[PDB]
């Protein structure tokens, strides 16, 4: 009926990687930085701005705002490429699979599998990890082992927030095409709108919860 | 086998109960502090969609988490 | 088979009661806020929907996910 | 086959019984506001009926639907 | 047909143990708005009932219909 | 007959357990307000014992209810 | 015979485990009324114990009543 | 005796179960008074610990109640 | 074995049932301080973020401890 | 012996089922009032985290107490 974790694989240096997927993070790659030449191409300064000036701008001055308190932004500037480069690369990782490809489908969201979230999990711990002790080389010590846990927790929760949210979905557009087709265009429809909001907040989420955790990193 | 068929998906239901137990109320909880502040002033809403999804996303991973480990116990059995 | 079947049945029972836990209670906790909102102050009524289904949006969304997986496990039992 | 009908006995129980616990505390957590809403103002009462029939409507439909499904459980047992 | 008896009083069971959750709760919930709001105006009792017993009024619904359930499963069971 | 007692003592326990939590958390929501209302003017305490015990009668009747059921289930098994 | 006293220890688990969910949570919200009405005013300490141990005195009745049921669910099994 | 260990281990852990969640969520919310008594005067904190012990003192009691009957279930069965 | 893996999947599954239940409310009833404050205060944000991550950290570490225990019970069954 | 192992596996996730349901919602209700602290002065925050830190060590005492019995059901257990 339906099987979850089914992906195209192969090999490039001993090591085992998904064939399957892999296109998708490609895609959203490729049209990540696309939009970024058009960015340059009408770049504004002294003229009135395209669309992708002033929707890139609308993130710029959201992720700039919420690092400010996280933060003194001066302190550590480096912070904001990253929570818009997470932001914008996770929003179409998500986007993208709003194209139905059930044929099995061909366009699949990369938060699919855990690895393209471990990824968003462990590169961004390493990220204030190491900024935590660049910044400084707890309020119950009766407690501090749940501190341990707690720094545990955090690449923990920000990967299968993603993954399970995202999977999810990947689930339930295969659960739905079992239900009649002359119906099933009228769930499908709502479940596609959901998760369009849902894939952008879940994009919000984590690049929030990342400034965050660099705030916790780099305070004192 | 079926033993532990049945087993799976008791307790993936548990795994989906307790999830949709913990959201539903956190997100009730939630977005009573949302609709309460939006009483008291209307722009609100504007600096309170940071806080709201903010809270949301640390809710809404309690039944995600869950819903991730039920697929696993329902379709991919461990044992 | 049977022992399969009887699992189904448990397990997809746990998942709607789960559900109508967070539901009926996220439901009633988020339109608290909006009963008394509109007491608070009539003229924000038009207003306060906003917030309001947005909170229901996401409890329901608990809802009919818990009602999908229910119905995968009555009728496409995954074993 | 009698393992799969007190499955769909203890199950549709399931389903009711999270039905109840949805229903009765979202009831009184929206009523609460009503009554606090009337007490502070007798005026009221006329506008606030509104904000708690939508809030006890999306209440009760997580209830009913729970009973809709604990019927197909019991009386049509889908498995 | 012994496990079907079985099933029954485990489903009865279920259904007036999550009726008494919601009803004692649900009143409990309801009457605090009652007793607060006398607490805040003395004159106000009369007024108070109306909002008071639609709000018992739902919560006992919930109560009645999963002990007409539960009677239903025990006393003519399904199966 | 082991069957059938066995399920008529889970089942009867269920309807106690159901019913402690209905009673006990019903009868602290609605003592919050009897406490909170002798702190805020003490003398209403005379008032307010009214609809305190309007309260506890309605949070107690879902409990000698459920007790009532409880031993229906036991000592005189329906099934 | 050990199906019957497997479904006692199974059913005075219940009752027990329901009665002290209702007995915490309702004397930690009739408390919770207690340390704040001595926290508002000093003065009322001596008046508000009645309210208390009236309401804490509710509260672990159905707690009580509950550990005499399951003793009898565990030391003189009725079935 | 088998089915009689399994049935002592189950019905102990509902036990200890149910007085966790009293206990967490009865001191949880009786601190929340403490704390918020202190946010509000903190002159009063010599006064308030009074009644918060006396309120986590009832809090705790259940939970110790109930590991004692854990107890008697699991290492003394009493059938 | 099968009776034993049942078991495990059965108490792992309550373990992740009791671990989302206080994840998802304690995280609502601690979110709904944190919107009500900067509601109120619109500054105070900054500074209400260590009181609700501090509280939000002990919410979260209740959840992954019962995480990490099903999967001892599961994939390391131990009385298997 | 599979019999008491599967009911010493079911009997342990039960403990730390209530477990996470006391502490992750009593941390949630006590952190509730550390923020509101906050919240509405500054001043306080550095005494709030002695009645905070009280709370959470009652509540997570709770936890760990139910953590070590279901580590003496699972790795040790008493039959």
């Amino acid at each position: 009926q339906i099987e979850v974790g089914e992906h195209h694989t192969a090999t490039w240096l001993g090591m085992t990687v998904n064939t399957d997927t892999v296109l998708s993070t490609a895609i959203a790659g490729l049209i990540v930085i696309a939009l970024a030449f058009y960015l340059r191409a009408k770049v504004t300064s002294t003229d009135v701005p395209g669309g992708v000036q002033l929707f890139f701008e609308a993130i710029t001055i959201q992720m700039r705002n919420q690092v400010e308190s996280a933060i003194g932004m001066r302190i550590a500037p480096f912070v904001l490429p990253l929570a818009v480069t997470i932001f914008v690369f996770i929003l179409i990782s998500n986007w993208l699979a709003v194209l139905p490809v059930q044929y099995t489908e061909l366009l699949k969201s990369a938060a699919a599998d855990i690895n393209y979230v471990l990824a968003l999990a462990l590169f961004v711990f390493v990220c204030y990890h190491t900024a935590g002790i660049w910044r400084r080389g707890g309020h119950v010590t009766l407690l501090a082992p749940i501190n341990l846990v707690e720094e545990v927790a955090k690449p923990i929760s920000l990967s299968l927030r993603l993954f399970g949210n995202i999977f999810a979905g990947g689930i339930l557009v295969a659960l739905i095409a079992l239900f009649p087709p002359y119906i099933m265009w009228a769930p499908n429809a709502i479940w596609k709108a959901f998760d369009l909001f849902v894939g952008a907040i879940q994009a919000f989420i984590f690049a929030l919860l990342t400034i965050l955790y660099f705030s916790q990193a780099m305070e004192l | 086998d079926p033993t532990i068929a049945a087993g799976a998906l008791i307790g993936g239901g548990l795994i989906m109960a307790g999830g949709a137990i913990g959201a539903g109320i956190g997100d009730g909880v939630a977005g009573n502090a949302l609709i309460s502040g939006v009483a008291r002033q209307p722009e609100a809403q504007g600096r309170l969609f940071t806080p709201f999804f903010i809270t949301v996303g640390l809710v809404e991973a309690a039944y995600f988490i869950n819903l991730a480990f039920m697929a696993l116990f329902v379709f991919a059995t461990p044992v």
